């Protein structure tokens, strides 16, 4: 019959609320790099959801901030994947 | 029937709003490495088969007329709509070049009462920006 | 060697930010009927993700408020799956 | 990748039942709770979770319950499970008395401050309001 107006979104948060988001000055961002990277790997397999739980493993596992200003050195990220949608999805 | 049906003989626009360099009112730096993310996107979205449109340093009126803009046209033959969103921000917010603008005002051109073309097809909305300013420490495994 | 301590949560809220969540006075609220009917016949062959969006549609399509006052009738509603997660979650 | 699930024991489930508050906190009774705790505790009983149901917990009692399960010793368990069915707003739930701060209930099993769930996943089924906007919908 009906819908919600707000279903059939979804949000991907760079980072947990709260939060930074890193970005790196020669690579891009943590997030828009792993995304992009797991895309190009799992877009031909993986359902959205499974390709950003894996984009969330790789920002949370091969990432870490390097700065010479101790307040911001050796921080960490995880993203926050945000689903308001109602079917799975597949760019297969 | 428990999944997005991706056979419209489009899969949709991809927008990437790419926000570098801001007004010194503002206060907020150069994001220096976005340039590197706009283009990373443009070309994954482009083997994902989506009509990907860059726009750089807009301000937070040209975001949303953008986005009403995009909102009014006929995505009936589209599978999907994808959003991109580079740029500083808080909870809820995003950074134009001139000053933040809530999130929800732009999500909401996009709701299934105000964009009838997209009611039942997948709205992606990317967010690389900020959420606030506390810093995840981690811990040893 | 690190992983970010907001890693590995998963929030599944029944309703989306901002929003009413509904209750029927007798089978319980439209989220965790559909939760658990999902989880009954789907915990054998899918995973977390894939079991909370089909929650998610069955709550967007098959609920509906029915109520004497208008302002309160027809309103639909959409949970909100939050995952900072890093694998797939398999009950089995 | 997925996660480890094969340890002697799935985890806990604890499931948070608030029905009743006190006419002070201008809530009302919330009926049909009743049936979504038993329908909680006998689907996760057969995920083979340890069920712990606690009904109308005050908002103290939900933080002194949350502190001591962070406190367990979830070595040999494999995930960890909790069910908050409540009043609620954005980002807050309801004791029998007032409103706690989720953020203050999910950081006892934070990363760093509950070890033997680290690199466990950690679930929050909340069922409860978080505003007062309406969903108007949109035929199809």
């Amino acid at each position: 019959h009906k819908i919600p107006v707000e279903a059939d979104f979804l949000y991907a948060y760079s980072t947990a609320p709260g939060y930074y988001s890193w970005r790196n000055s020669k690579d891009g961002s943590w997030f828009i790099q792993s995304l992009c990277a797991m895309l190009k790997q799992y877009a031909d397999k993986l359902e959205f959801m499974h390709i950003l739980t894996r984009v969330n493993r790789k920002v949370a596992t091969e990432f870490e901030s390097f700065s010479f200003d101790a307040t911001f050195h050796a921080k960490k990220q995880i993203p926050c994947i945000v689903s308001m949608l109602t079917k799975e999805l597949y760019f297969y | 029937d428990n999944s997005y049906k991706m056979d419209y003989p489009e899969m949709g626009l991809c927008i990437i709003i790419n926000n570098k360099n801001f007004h010194k009112s503002t206060g907020m730096t150069s994001r220096s490495g976005t340039d590197v993310d706009a283009a990373n996107l443009r070309e994954t979205f482009r083997n994902l088969k989506y009509e990907v449109r860059n726009k750089n340093d807009l301000t937070r009126e040209e975001i949303v007329e953008l986005m009403r803009d995009v909102s009014k046209e006929d995505h009936s033959k589209r599978s999907s709509f994808v959003c991109v969103l580079l740029s500083h921000g808080e909870e809820g917010i995003i950074f134009g070049t001139n000053g933040p603008v809530d999130l929800k005002k732009i999500t909401n051109f996009f709701r299934g009462d105000r964009c009838r073309s997209l009611t039942g097809k997948p709205k992606l909305f990317i967010i690389q920006a900020c959420r606030g300013t506390e810093l995840d420490c981690g811990i040893e495994t």
